């Protein structure tokens, strides 16, 4: 009808126009490396970890962003894909802390994760790192600012999902920081949410500090009873213990997030 | 300078600041500029004024501008830290700003550096202690051309030398308003030692005017 | 014909407020601005 | 025609380049400004675009695209949103400072050419974004608006020819990157000056989201006359495809440093030792030029020895015409160190949004900042010509090109004296 014909390494593909070079890959069932993009965010386009080359094209595109075209064949796997993955996880580590045995995101981390599946095995950087003065925004969310890597996410939760227009970026360049600048708490009904969509350690559940690492928690599929919404939940449990409170998915109540209540 | 802000008796959300009449006048044309519904446009313009006004920009600064256009006042924060012509320090009297990028190097920018630390007794970015002068590199002024060369508030001094930069600053230190400008030679952008172009008196109206219009 | 002087020195008088005087003073000769249909984006 | 260089004062298009006439309304008429810009703008837009397609002019803000097909994206029927015109007065890149004289010298033909612009593109508004630090110039910019409302040129009945047009004029705050176009758009409306991603392109969605098309001051000054003398006057100057009168810098160690307009396709040797004096000590005394601004990769004495300047010459010799801003070094010169100041431009005018420029050009600093001294090793030069690579062409905006483009040409050219360095520096801490 009004659908399109693009290609994802050859295999055809009927799509709606105005989807994404990303979202044609999903369903062929390819998940593009991503930082900045959220499904259930506006598009940002910054972390550049979704480069990917189109066929015949010079130029990578920004998977997340870019509208994909009629008869476009998306390499996801060439080397000009994965030189392009591989220069942007060497950039997005070059200043990130050595944290991660302190760091709570350990074991369930994105820079973890897609550093082992597509980034480099080593470093080359050869100088100091940038380190950065930490942010207090409330009693619910830790703030380790040094490991952000500026994909931007809390912000645009914080502004179009909660309402809420307190955090930003004060300064330029390489000296970008997130937060509030001045001293504010981020104390919202759905504040908590921003821990879940952080991809790395910057933002973590206080209360949930030290107490556990992801391998070795039990996952526990539940609903909430704080409300009368039924928020699909994950209880984590631990040898008997409960951990946390986690949101699942459900696209008809609570869609991924959960209220500071429940979590 | 840091990007984060701490409150401190000088600089609080209590500091009175607050616009004049008359700049409450000229706020009302800068925001009439832009296409009703997009008063966030004025932003960059109103802070400008405020600083205009004040000499920098207090905290309480910030949080009025963002109540006057009604923005967020985290997006006003943005702002201010974002270009680097916003003071969110009180600086000197007199800010002088001098260019150190590669063309105004290459004449010879460091001997104006040192001119100026010398006479004042500061290193770059100090205040000196009558609050009268303030000194920090910049970069490009996008007046390479008449290299080496300093801002001093919204003036440009060029083509400058050791003994012209120290002259300056006694002008300004004596209360007299030194004139902008080349202080070589030269009026502008032109070739010293006369016009390679330009001589000939300029042709009128409708010279060359291709025919059938 | 003259070609030895500079014709541009009406800037040394040039004051903290000159630009947005003359922007206030240009406020008359604008025509209307168009409307997005809100009060702003968060209207 | 086989030769290119030297242009007559008649064929000049910016005749008050140096102030010497009277710059107000008068002093412009006088000289030819605003002249049957009535019959100009009832001659239509379509006429117009035609008239600057043919003139085969590019633009002048860097990047050089075919001006008349860059502004019929606009010439499109209204779909209910303003359709606006930016002329990009930012003028930051490090060398050049020829928009500051057309700004302050010459503002009646940026005026007229925003007119003139503005029609052929249905735009009923120009907003002239200036740097703040220009700060003089845009007093006079801003006092010759209005004398251009206060005859009628613009406002309402624009030079009596029925369209409605104004002139805005808005000033930066302190920001290089707010010369890329779409970080100038995103300044106006009020935010950090970040660029976008493209698509939308401006033409779709520009500033407040509506039909834009971002002009340096240069492109749109040079209109009128076009459109007045016509494009194939215009397009006799130049070789082809890089047709016209371009405005030339000459900055850093020659004798007389100076702005100058002259023939495009000029020899760049021709360039220098006839308008700027030559180059202190001799022109055996050259070392580099930085051809185009700081963006554009430096070349060594012997290419520049025969450069044609414009942009397929420039492009041949692995650098770019950029906006003509010349930068001329000679063997005095700490080359490493000249360069390395120019990575630390870029570090302190990147925008931080986007990964590969927030990050990387400040590792270049930093490697940049230890090659100057020595302080090394050889393979660290490919390690950097490696990460220049990773930044070019996966950033949003073009800056990080700018960053990596002039390590490029110091690695390309000036591999040896990185080496030497590398040399002396171990010999000594040992
Ligand atoms: C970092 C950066 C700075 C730029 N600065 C300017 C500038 O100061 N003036 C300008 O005209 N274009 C500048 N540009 C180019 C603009 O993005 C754009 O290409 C230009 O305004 C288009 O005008 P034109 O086609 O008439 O040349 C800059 C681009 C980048 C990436
Ligand atoms: S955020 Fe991830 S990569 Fe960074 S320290 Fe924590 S676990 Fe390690
Ligand atoms: S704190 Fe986390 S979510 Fe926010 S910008 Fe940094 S990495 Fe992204
Ligand atoms: S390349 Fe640099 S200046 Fe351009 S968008 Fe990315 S971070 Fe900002
Ligand atoms: S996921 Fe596309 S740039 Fe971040
Ligand atoms: S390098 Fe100093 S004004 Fe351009
Ligand atoms: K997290």
């Amino acid at each position: 009808s009004n659908l399109i014909e693009v290609f994802v390494d050859g295999q055809s593909v009927m799509v709606e126009p105005g989807t994404t070079v990303l979202q044609a890959c999903e369903k062929v069932g390819m998940q593009i490396p991503r930082f900045c993009y959220h499904e259930r965010l506006s598009v940002a386009g910054n972390c550049r970890m979704c480069l990917v080359e189109i066929e015949k094209a010079p130029k990578v595109v920004a998977a997340c962003a870019m509208p994909v075209m009629k008869g476009w064949n998306i390499l996801t796997n060439s080397e000009k894909t994965k030189k392009a993955r591989e220069g942007v996880m060497e950039f997005l580590l070059a200043n990130h802390p050595l944290d991660c045995p302190i760091c709570d995101q350990g074991g369930e981390c994105d820079l973890q994760d897609q550093s082992m599946m597509f980034g480099s095995d080593r470093s080359r950087f050869l100088e100091g790192k940038r380190a950065v003065e930490d942010k207090n925004i409330g009693p619910l969310v830790k703030t380790i600012m040094t490991r952000c890597i500026q994909c931007t996410r809390c912000i645009r939760f914080a502004s179009e999902i909660a309402g809420v227009d307190d955090l930003g970026t004060t300064g330029r360049g390489n000296d970008m920081q997130v937060g509030t600048y001045i001293e504010k708490m981020f104390m919202s009904e759905l504040s908590g949410n921003i821990i879940d969509i952080c991809p790395v350690g910057a933002l973590t559940s206080k209360p949930y500090a030290f107490t556990a690492r992801p391998w070795e928690t039990r996952k526990t599929e539940s609903i909430d009873v704080m409300d009368a919404v039924g928020s699909n939940i994950v209880v984590s449990t631990r040898t008997g213990e409960v951990m946390r409170i986690l949101p699942r998915m459900h696209e008809d109540i609570n869609e991924e997030w959960i209220s500071d209540k429940t979590r | 300078a840091l990007f984060v802000h701490r409150d401190t008796p000088e600089n609080n959300p209590e500091t009175p600041f607050d616009f004049t009449p008359e700049n409450y006048k000229r706020i009302e044309a800068i925001v009439k500029n832009y296409p009703e519904g997009h008063k966030a446009a004025a932003v960059l313009p109103v802070l400008d004024l405020a600083q205009r006004q004040n000499g920098w920009l207090p905290i309480s600064a910030m949080n009025k501008v963002a109540e006057i256009l009604q923005v967020p006042p985290m997006r006003v924060y943005e702002v201010a830290t974002f270009y680097t012509m916003y003071n969110r320090k009180p600086v000197g009297k007199y800010h002088i700003q001098v260019c150190t990028t590669t063309p105004c190097m290459l004449r010879n920018s460091d001997s104006i550096l040192e001119a100026i630390q010398k006479k004042l007794g500061i290193k770059v970015g100090e205040t000196t202690p009558d609050k009268l002068f303030t000194l920090i590199e910049v970069e490009c002024l996008g007046a390479c051309v008449n290299a080496p060369m300093v801002q001093i508030n919204d003036n440009y001094y060029e083509d400058l030398t050791p003994k012209d930069i120290e002259e300056i600053i006694d002008e300004l230190k004596a209360g007299k308003i030194p004139k902008p400008g080349p202080r070589s030679g030269r009026f502008s952008c032109e070739p010293a030692g006369g016009l390679t172009s330009l001589t000939e008196p300029p042709k009128g109206p409708g010279f060359g005017v291709q025919a059938g219009l | 014909f003259d070609n030895t002087t500079y014709k541009n020195l009406q800037h040394h008088d040039y004051s903290t407020y000159t630009f947005l005087d003359l922007n206030l003073d240009l406020s008359k000769f604008r025509m209307p601005q168009p409307s997005s249909g809100r009060e702003s984006p968060r209207h | 025609k086989t030769s290119f260089g030297s242009l007559k004062d008649e064929d000049r298009i910016f005749t008050n380049l140096y102030g010497r006439h009277d710059w107000r309304l008068k002093g412009a008429q006088s000289r030819g400004d605003w002249y049957k810009t009535k019959e100009i703008l009832l001659k239509g837009p379509d006429w117009i675009l035609g008239e600057v397609k043919t003139s085969g002019l590019r633009g002048r803000g860097g990047a050089g695209f075919p001006t008349g097909l860059k502004w019929s994206f606009m010439n499109k029927p209204s779909d209910g949103r303003p359709k606006y015109l930016v002329v990009n007065a930012d003028e930051g890149e490090p060398g050049t400072c020829k928009d500051r004289e057309i700004i302050r010298h010459d503002p009646h033909k940026l005026v007229e050419g925003c007119l003139v612009g503005g029609r052929a593109m249905g735009a009923r508004a120009a907003y002239i974004y200036i740097r703040g630090e220009f700060y003089n110039e845009a007093s006079n910019l801003q006092v010759a608006i209005r004398e251009a409302y206060e005859a009628g040129l613009i406002g309402k009945n624009a030079c009596g020819s029925g369209y409605d047009f104004d002139v805005f004029v808005v000033r930066g705050a302190g920001a290089y990157i707010c010369g890329e176009e779409t970080a100038l758009i995103e300044s106006i409306e009020g935010k950090q000056g970040k660029p976008r991603l493209k698509p939308p392109f401006p033409a779709d969605v520009g500033v407040f989201g509506c039909p834009t098309t971002v002009a340096n001051v240069e492109t749109v000054a040079v209109s009128p006359t076009i459109c007045r003398r016509g494009g194939a006057w215009f397009a006799s100057f130049g070789r082809e495809r890089n047709s016209g009168t371009k405005l030339f810098n000459i900055s850093g160690h020659v004798n007389n440093p100076c702005t100058v307009e002259e023939e495009m396709s000029v020899p760049l040797k021709e360039l220098i030792e006839k308008h700027a004096g030559g180059v202190t000590g001799g022109w055996d005394n050259l070392l580099a030029v930085i051809p185009g601004g700081s963006s554009t990769p430096l070349i060594p004495k012997s290419v520049c020895e025969t450069v044609l300047m414009d942009f397929d010459a420039l492009i041949q010799a692995q650098t770019g015409l950029g906006t003509a801003a010349v930068i001329v070094m000679d063997r005095s010169t700490d080359i490493v160190k000249a360069i390395a100041r120019l990575i630390e431009f870029y570090k302190h005018e990147s925008c931080g949004q986007c990964t590969p420029c927030r990050e990387g050009v400040d590792w270049m600093n930093k490697v940049m900042a230890r090659f100057v001294r020595g302080d090394a090793r050889p393979a660290e030069i490919d390690s950097l010509w490696e990460i220049s690579k990773q930044i070019e062409g996966h950033t949003i905006c073009a800056l990080g090109d700018g960053a990596a483009w002039p390590v490029q040409g110091l690695i390309r050219h000036f591999r040896p004296e990185l080496e030497e360095r590398m040399q002396q520096f171990a010999q000594q801490h040992q």
